[PDB]
């Protein structure tokens, strides 16, 4: 039902 | 307590690490020197060993790691490998769930999605710095993936084969983020140049960085922009391949308040560019999803559903589509007297005309670095940024316009699936690795040899998502059991998404609409 | 940096029948381990994210008998000994301020009467050295007490150490010039 | 694929190859390191790989590389070694000839004469620059060899001569590039 998001790099 | 790492780590060495964090980082040490030697990898970086002793994870991982400053930030771009080691168990996490008036817990084992938090990687970070000096860097998350405990270390070709893979991608965001040139229309479009594609019906599975096999029915091969009369480049030989999209047709049971019972449900397995060209970029993966998109948009992907006649062990054979017809009986496709005319009818009757395009997000995958922007995309607290990554991404393919077909912030562009993927693979009669994805409609409606209150019980654990995907997960594991074998092994979960139709429609018509033709190489059935 | 307002102190006395070894695997002669754990409140932990144990640090001691003949007191006067003083494995450092602090582990060995555990007989032991029933021989029985068999009771036992044992313990300690923790013990 | 090359050859490396190239660029290494050990060679000098899955090649080659700045100028010189291999096919030429009054065609398969064209010699120009970082140094060319199929890579004292000799060679056209007195007789 919802989105975790985790530590994504270089495009944000 | 946790708060006494800054006196524990003031000074000093220890002994410690697991046995298998232990073995990774010398076979990868062993590795890169190798790869030096043969001059097949640049001695311009580093790997280094995370401990759960030495610092605060539940998993071990090595860090394939590369540093440079750009205008003055020092950045640093990290890919961990993941090492589960089967002797040590990580204290569960308590699944409560409210079963309307019944509230029960399950306990369970974190999997590379729980371990893989955000703290996790922060800790990551934290100890890259104090093994390369660097404490003030920012580091890039190139993305996680995991090397499963269960096979021997033994396997330096596979293992050569990541460090080179997962340094291609370090270059490559050090790049990005340099403000390295995109990937675009522009650099393909010679002014003597086209493009053409071809459907391949396989009959064979395409495997992973680790040899595990992913399903496919059709691989869509995107030819080489090229054309007949252009100067032969000396003496050579070559594949004349740009790039493939792996992709597979289910036929799912949907309702309806006249459409046929059946969904042509296109997933998206893997995207690949040719295996000439090195870098990873988002640019390339949204030119490359374009070869899905023509899979029904040009032709006609329902050949994939022929039965493979005169073989007897056809576990997805066609004829059990009749269980879901009203004729409630396996249709008999073993017989002289069946004909591409009884398919077409048998398909007629069951399977919708409109194509849904769908696709598989895996944050812990081979191309994880970019599947986390899809993923993002999907919702959450940075939807609308891995959003504008996307457009902007196929903007820089075609020189901008993508806006000209849609509102991207009334149509995101992947919307969520719900039901997530079990991923694995089991052993057939000979002991080859299979795609557990096998039971599929067709597949199970023949495992359960048309028992379709078996079958029903499995496809409502498949689509009631309701339903908390523990209870999902425990039930999908008891029908393999049952139908598919023990010989089953379970690998890294994922998650799956529809991509917007407007999505599709800009990417398709601004790559057409700015010139880049693409001639269909099965000019007629 | 150990006053967390969510974290106090614990102890536990472990009196199991096993040496400690060494830093080149030497035995070390104890009788107590006296161990320090940090308990957390159940909230939010950093080991969400890690398996994690709560070991802070360890004193082993060792319970001697001084025999002080008076030609009044229970002969024997026992003695807390301290054979070696250690730090978590958590810890890499090794410090005066450690050492003191874990210190202080082998003064809470001696809370009630609980030290005393290390003068009881144990399981089937047929003839073995430790056995208090050799208490008896300096005491007015001029013999072996019969402890190792199922018709001593605990109440012979409370009384053994009532005649012979002084119920209050001396201090001491072994400083080891060439230990790991000569840096401090030779201060 | 070479619109493409410029910038995303410049990102990543793979492995791949021919098993052949690859044992050569490795025995001369070792070679190379038993030559110095016993002063036969300086330390003054590199080897390359050139192969057919970066550069499009028909046959590969090691490249030995010297370099000098002379007058100013980054100069690099080279001299590769061929290496055909028999479980090979190499593409062919077709030759039609007018035999009389029919033309009929007949294939063969590139030696190393057609297959060592000026874009070749080019090729590895760049590929060298690459790999020693002088983007602009200008490359002679000391005079190729080859290193035939047909034979087991076990003659180590054929392959130390070798190396020693394409050093040499290598100085003499620094040498000359540098204005070395020549000989003469007196």
């Amino acid at each position: 039902p919802q989105f975790g998001v985790g530590q994504g790099s270089g495009f944000y | 307590a946790g708060n006494l790492n800054s006196i524990f780590q003031r000074s000093g060495r220890t002994d410690g690490g697991d046995a298998r964090a232990s073995e990774a980082l010398a076979v990868f040490n062993k590795l890169k020197e190798e790869a030096i030697a043969q001059q097949d990898l640049h001695d311009d970086f580093l790997v280094f060993r995370f401990d759960r002793d030495q610092n605060r994870v539940g998993y071990s991982a090595l860090l394939v790691v590369k540093r440079a400053a750009i205008n003055g930030q020092q950045v640093i771009v990290t890919r961990p490998l993941v090492m589960p080691n089967d002797q040590i168990t990580l204290p569960t996490k308590k699944l409560t769930i409210q079963n309307g008036m019944h509230q029960e817990t399950i306990e369970a084992e974190a999997d590379v999605q729980d371990v893989f938090t955000t703290q996790y990687w922060n800790r990551i970070c934290d100890s890259i710095r104090q093994q390369t000096g660097k404490h003030d860097a920012m580091v890039i998350n190139a993305g996680p993936t995991v090397i499963p405990a269960d096979f021997d270390l033994k396997d330096e070709l596979v293992l050569k084969q990541l460090l080179i893979k997962s340094v291609n991608l370090c270059d490559d965001m050090l790049a990005k983020r340099s403000g390295e040139q995109p990937f675009s229309v522009a650099m393909l479009k010679g002014t003597d140049e086209t493009l053409a594609a071809r459907l391949n019906f396989t009959g064979k599975p395409m495997h992973d960085s680790l040899g595990y096999p992913i399903r496919s029915d059709i691989l869509v091969s995107l030819n080489r922009v090229k054309k007949p009369g252009q100067q032969e480049n000396e003496f050579y030989e070559a594949e004349d391949k740009l790039n493939q999209v792996s992709c597979f047709v289910n036929l799912e049971y949907t309702p309806q308040p006249q459409l046929p019972p059946l969904t042509p449900a296109i997933v998206i397995t893997d995207v690949r560019q040719a295996e000439w060209l090195k870098a990873n970029t988002m640019e390339l993966y949204l030119f490359a999803l374009s070869n899905a998109f023509r899979v029904t948009a040009n032709q006609s992907w329902a050949r994939s559903l022929l039965p493979q006649l005169g073989k007897v062990k056809d576990m997805r054979d066609i004829g059990a589509i009749g269980y879901l017809s009203r004729l409630a009986a396996r249709v008999e496709t073993k017989t002289e007297t069946f004909t591409d005319q009884n398919f077409a009818e048998l398909l007629y009757n069951m399977v919708r005309p409109s194509p849904v395009f769908m696709s598989d997000l895996n944050r812990f995958g081979d191309n994880a670095a970019i599947e986390n922007v899809f993923i993002d995309a999907l919702g959450g607290v940075n939807q609308q940024r891995a959003v504008a990554a996307i457009i902007a991404g196929v903007n820089n393919l075609i020189g901008g316009g993508f806006e000209k077909f849609f509102d991207h912030n009334t149509m995101p562009i992947i919307q969520p699936y719900g039901t997530d993927i079990q991923l694995g693979y089991y052993l057939d009669g000979e002991g080859e690795k299979q795609d557990r994805r096998d039971l599929d409609v067709l597949g199970a409606l023949n495992a359960s040899d048309g028992n379709i209150q078996e079958w029903m019980s499995w496809y409502g654990t498949q689509c009631n998502v309701a339903v908390h995907p523990e209870l999902r997960a425990r039930q999908s594991k008891n029908f393999d059991r049952q139908y598919l074998g023990n010989s089953v092994t379970y690998t890294t979960r994922a998650h799956r998404g529809i991509w917007n139709p407007k999505f599709i429609e800009a990417l398709d018509k601004a790559i057409a609409s700015v010139g880049l033709t693409v001639a269909m190489d099965n000019v007629a059935q």
